[PDB]
């Protein structure tokens, strides 16, 4: 695995040099030599095949754990970890705003992006790691939130919908369900609390502030996007160790950018200061859930209320399973760390309100002709 | 039974042989249609450890 890795990674330096040769000859001295026809044939039949199979088959390998082995025997170095989580970062920059020059290979470079982020053993690789590789995953996150608020900007119709056709094209093809699944291979292996730290939770409160903006915005695009939008919110919701929905009890999470850096930092990269103001336009989670049960009871049906359930309620579903087993009436093991206070105030009631919330809104729309959000609620409750 | 540490030795010089080879071939649609499901298979079968 060391040697096909390392072999992999010699092939990711060659596939930047002819891509950027592509992106030469698309813009200005149209030529049709491809003098790298060789290379571009054999990395898109040869290698994105081979990565596809060869990773779901060595998943639990990579994933593996000298504390906790997940496979029938062998884990993987730290190295392998480290050259895996490479691949991915070097893979996606590779892809990123040029998911049109890859033409029909483009299926298969998103395929091969999804196996490799649920091979990402990210928990080894941010704890000790070479700072090299670590940066590569930083700016994944980073880069991530820069295009998802180039998109909803767009969304916004700042521009009619260059680079916005570009942008938005590789966002719904291939940013979002990337995304999507790396926050799930994170909330399914409790990564959260180790890999979105210091810079990703910056990036992915970004994330979480500019899908969520998505409620004030009425478009066509919007519309056909929620589902993904939800979908990865929810997911986000999953992973991240911060209580969003409950800044007033922040001071009891250890993992916070406001806990772990000191108040002199936090100034030379733009906070605003407070926990409350990371993302000002998320309700607090004792409104959010007023909200949606005076929906519920008004009797309202799904069209005048398309935000909140396709992304309000995939959040609200995916985050107080996640808050209440680290809050109040949790089975806690915590005579020695029962000493902090719990960062959340999430109750089996919270979660009994919201079920019967859900299952009022069901019926009020129980008879109209046409729901395809019911089965992606149905999954997400 | 398990193998000798011999046939994974064979094994694993196949893959490189073909992947080396397979490396500098000009693109052959036939050729590359049926190599490249012999290098998942070989693949998958070496042990990565």
């Amino acid at each position: 695995a060391f040697g096909f890795l390392q072999q992999l990674l010699r092939w990711m330096d060659i596939s930047q040099e002819f891509i950027a040769h592509l992106e030469a000859v698309v813009s200005s001295g149209r030529v049709e030599k491809s003098p790298h026809e060789q290379e571009i044939k054999f990395f898109a039949k040869i290698l994105l095949p081979l990565i596809n199979q060869y990773f779901t088959n060595h998943c639990l390998y990579f994933l593996s754990t000298p504390a906790k082995v997940l496979g029938s025997g062998g884990h993987a170095s730290n190295k392998e970890k480290e050259m895996i989580t490479s691949l991915f970062c070097k893979l996606a920059a590779l892809v990123r705003h040029r998911v049109s020059l890859f033409g029909t290979d483009a299926p298969a470079v998103v395929n091969c992006l999804h196996i490799l982020a649920r091979s990402l053993d990210a928990r080894t690789v941010m704890k000790s790691g070479p700072e090299i590789v670590k940066a590569g995953l930083r700016s994944f996150f980073e880069s991530a939130s820069e295009d998802i608020e180039k998109m909803v900007e767009n969304l916004r119709l700042g521009k009619v919908s260059k680079g916005v056709g570009q942008n938005l094209t590789y966002t719904t093809v291939a940013l979002l369900p990337v995304l999507t699944t790396l926050f799930q291979h994170i909330a399914q292996h409790q990564f959260g609390d180790d890999v979105i730290l210091d810079d990703v939770q910056v990036s992915c409160y970004r994330t979480l502030c500019s899908i969520y903006s998505l409620g004030t915005t009425k478009n066509t695009y919007v519309e056909k996007l929620r589902p993904a939008l939800g979908e990865c919110l929810a997911r986000l919701a999953a992973a991240m160790p911060v209580a969003f929905l409950e800044p007033q009890l922040n001071e009891y999470n250890a993992c916070s950018v406001y806990t772990t850096k000191s108040p002199r930092e936090r100034a030379i990269l733009g906070l605003p200061n407070s926990v409350e103001e990371m993302c000002p336009d998320i309700p607090v989670l004792d409104r959010l859930m007023a909200d949606i049960g005076g929906l519920a009871e008004s009797g309202a049906r799904y069209t005048e209320m398309p935000h909140v359930i396709e992304i309000t309620l995939p959040m609200l579903c995916s985050y107080l399973p996640r808050w209440w087993e680290r809050g109040p009436e949790a089975p806690p093991p915590a005579l020695p760390a029962g000493a902090p206070p719990p960062c959340t105030a999430v109750t089996s009631d919270h979660l009994n309100s919201l079920l019967g919330n859900i299952l009022r809104i069901i019926v009020n729309n129980l008879g109209i002709d046409e729901a395809t959000w019911m089965k992606r609620l149905a999954v997400f409750a | 039974g398990v193998t000798s540490e011999e046939e994974l030795h064979l094994t694993r010089k196949l893959f490189w042989g073909i992947f080396d080879s397979l490396a500098h071939k000009k693109y052959d649609q036939e050729l590359y249609r049926m190599a490249m499901p012999c290098l998942c298979a070989i693949a998958g079968a070496l042990p990565p450890d």
